[PDB]
């Protein structure tokens, strides 16, 4: 059940504006090309539309570098104090784009090194000292509760996604990942929000640490075994559930996956819109990973209903 | 890949019972309901029922209630379908599907006894013809149960051969024809022998086919 | 019970060309669990169904994307964008919502080729079989297209019915034709009371019905 390319044409966006707004534009274009590549839809959608999309991703990238500070961190403006969140988000989008356009390793691994050497506390927590202006671009992190866990998980996920490129350049990186994992592991069982259970769940699963009681908490947090939701904005629950799908695929829990993909398909969420950045990136990252790892997986006999009338 | 391997062909008398097995491989046996469907010769399909191998729970087509039992043995990944008080109309291929389909089990319900075929020639009365080609054949008549196999000239002759599906006569015995088209000029010089095998009766026959007249 | 109706009965296709098949249910197949249990499979002669489509539009693993399914409520369609040789066989739809589960009657997808008239042959009963008290008379229709063909047995011009059986081969993998054998069965006593044995063949490739006949005891 690949999402039809025709439904995603609005995600091909010309990025523009300052260090936050440029990433708001680059997000949908990068994840749309990622997803149309993995689902092999360019032949039907228009092979010729892919080159234009890549040009816009290159424009995004070149524009974002105007906001790269001497430290290798990012902020909205060159004279604004650097954002831990924005820098880690840049690492997340550039890491995923590396097969689409040429990403400078100096830029990627510079931002990673800065996050580890400037913004990680001795207990493994990542701290934000200069929050982004566009609070709507950070999804479910905008919630006040479980900030240390949710941001440590967000940053750890960016480090883990950059590790292949940056491990051989940043010798502090494996130790930073271990310390961040230690904090998440030590505090996971006390989490109350499904959003944090999901994003900290994916972060731990990437390291093989979502196990035993922590794995049971992750799985039993899902409603009807198909979604991770809190009682607020639906965009946050689409995001939460995308992180939960990424965790399930890391766990190789292939039998738990199909009901979660069905629930995501039934939201008919095609990305874009105010405050859409994290949901757009995460839903298409998670569905692309699903398409790669366990496409059309079937966990029971879907020829027939589960009814067994015995008259 | 996933396979369902079913038990071999069965011949049963009317009133008897049959128990068909379905051994599953390549998937988590208890995660998938198992449908049983039958197909009468030349016909469409009829659903018999389903079992949930996790709970043991069953649901049957009410047409067979009292005569059909479905079970599983989870420790051999095997499903079974038992059908009792067998009727002539129960002759069919029985399939398991979970949702991949087994190869099917033919169950033939008949009061006929095992019997080898008679093999008769199919030949024009004369080798003389105005046509460049002539048809010859063998009528393999009055055997039970299926199947028979036919070759021509010990397998050397394959072009122009048609071996037809058997028909079930009102006697309760099968009859099959096998034909070959050959050059008219070859009649009475080249030989054409059909080689018939009916394993259930240990019958092997070679029938040389010639016309009565020149 | 839910009735599943497929159309057409036979669909002659050209390699590289599109195919479309209809399946209609006598009622909605939307289940209370919100899924629509509408299935398609392919059965190629002597074989186990090959599962193609489930839940109306979901391709089974490995099934090529030239296959697609669509529809809702009571009207479903299977499409093949460009037919390949391995796509011939009988296509079934079936429903897994209602009890009992029920199947359509099948749509035969076969290779379209030029019209070809049968070569027709009649074979008298053998002296060997007559010794046993029965006469089988056989009528062969060789290598014709399309599959539709009518055999009418006549015995001194009386139309025969109920005393013949016929069977047909699968479409030839090399020339895309069918062949047909028909056996007329009489007692020796009946055979010996009549003179003219005729099989009359009607097929689209003939300009009119062709009769092959013999007179009993004459060559």
């Amino acid at each position: 059940g690949a999402v039809d390319a025709e439904r995603l044409k609005h995600l091909i966006v010309t990025p523009s504006g300052a260090g936050e707004q440029n990433m708001i534009g680059m997000t949908p274009t990068v994840i749309a090309v990622h997803y149309l590549d993995e689902t092999e839809q360019w032949e039907k959608f228009g092979l010729e539309k892919r080159q234009g999309a890549l040009e816009l991703i290159k424009k995004g990238y070149t524009q974002q570098l105007a906001f790269r500070q001497p430290s290798s961190a990012f902020a909205a403006f060159v004279k604004r104090a650097p954002s831990t969140w924005l820098t880690a988000y840049v690492v997340k989008v550039f890491s995923l784009a590396v097969n689409l356009i040429a990403i400078d390793s100096q830029v990627l691994c510079g931002a990673v090194k800065w996050l580890i050497l400037e913004k990680q506390k001795p207990d493994g927590v990542f701290q934000e000292d200069a929050p982004v202006i566009h609070q709507e671009m950070i999804g479910g992190l905008r919630n006040n509760n479980e900030k240390d866990m949710a941001l440590t998980a967000f940053v750890l996920i960016s480090l883990q996604e950059a590790k292949d490129i940056c491990e051989e350049q940043v010798n502090s990186l494996p130790g930073s990942i271990t310390k961040a994992g230690d904090f998440l592991e030590a505090n996971y069982m006390n989490l109350q929000r499904s959003y944090t259970v999901a994003i900290a769940g994916y972060a731990l699963a990437q390291m093989g640490r979502l196990k035993g009681p922590l794995l049971n908490k992750f799985l039993t947090t899902a409603k009807d075994k198909n979604r991770w939701e809190d009682p607020g904005k639906q965009l946050y629950n689409v995001e939460a559930t995308s992180y939960a799908l990424l965790a399930l695929l890391q766990l190789k829990d292939f039998d738990f996956v199909p009901p979660v993909v069905r629930w995501l398909n039934e939201q008919r969420y095609y990305g874009g819109g105010y405050g859409s950045t994290q949901a757009t990136f995460m839903v298409f990252q998670a569905l692309a990973q699903y398409q790669k790892d366990a496409p059309d997986h079937q966990e029971l006999n879907l020829d027939v209903s589960l009814q067994l009338p015995s008259r | 890949q996933v396979q369902l391997v079913q038990s071999g062909a069965e011949v049963k008398k009317p009133g008897a019972s049959v128990k068909v097995s379905c051994k599953a491989s390549g998937y988590t046996f208890t995660n998938y309901y198992i449908n049983w469907v039958r197909q009468a010769p030349g016909q469409g399909l009829e659903w018999m029922g389903v079992i949930n191998p996790y709970s043991g729970g069953t649901s049957y087509n009410q047409k067979f209630k009292g005569r059909v039992t479905m079970t599983v043995d989870t420790s051999t990944s095997t499903a079974y379908m038992e059908l009792s008080s067998l009727r002539s109309e129960d002759t069919a291929v029985y399939f398991c599907s979970s949702p991949y389909w087994g190869q099917g089990t033919l169950v033939t319900v008949s009061s006929a006894s095992t019997k080898g075929p008679s093999v008769f020639p199919l030949a024009p009365c004369s080798r003389s013809t105005s046509e460049s080609t002539a048809a010859l054949g063998c009528l393999v008549k009055d055997y039970f149960p299926e199947p028979v196999t036919v070759s021509w000239n010990s397998g050397a002759l394959t072009s122009g051969v048609h071996t037809f599906p058997a028909v079930l006569q009102s006697s309760g015995l099968y009859s099959l024809s096998s034909v070959v088209t050959v050059p008219s000029s070859s009649l009475g010089t080249k030989t054409y022998t059909c080689n018939v095998d009916h394993k259930p009766s240990n019958t092997k026959v070679d029938k040389r086919v010639e016309s009565k007249y020149g | 019970d839910v009735v599943m109706t497929q159309s057409p009965l036979s669909l002659p296709v050209t390699l590289g060309q599109p195919a479309s098949i209809s399946c209609k249910s006598s009622q909605s197949l939307l289940d209370s669990d919100g899924k629509t249990y509408l299935n398609w499979f392919q059965q190629r002669p002597g074989q186990s169904p090959r599962r193609l489509i489930y839940l109306v539009s979901k391709l089974d693993s490995g099934v090529p994307d030239r296959f697609s399914g669509s529809g809702s409520g009571t009207d479903f369609t299977l499409k093949i964008s460009r037919v390949e040789a391995e796509d011939v066989g009988v296509y079934y739809c079936w429903q897994g919502t209602h009890f009992p589960r029920t199947f359509g009657g099948g749509t035969k997808v076969e290779i379209k080729r030029t019209v070809a008239a049968p070569s027709v042959f009649i074979f008298p009963p053998s002296d060997e079989q007559l010794k046993s008290g029965t006469a089988s008379v056989v009528c062969l229709l060789n290598n014709f297209y399309p599959r539709e063909a009518k055999v009418q047995w006549k015995v001194d011009n009386a139309l025969q019915s109920g005393n013949s059986q016929e069977s047909v081969t699968e479409q030839d993998s090399k020339d895309s034709t069918y062949s047909l054998s028909s056996t007329l069965t009489l007692s020796k006593a009946d055979y010996e009371k009549h003179k003219v044995y005729a099989c009359e063949v009607t097929h689209q490739g003939l300009s009119s019905p062709v009769t092959k006949s013999f007179n009993r005891g004459e060559c």
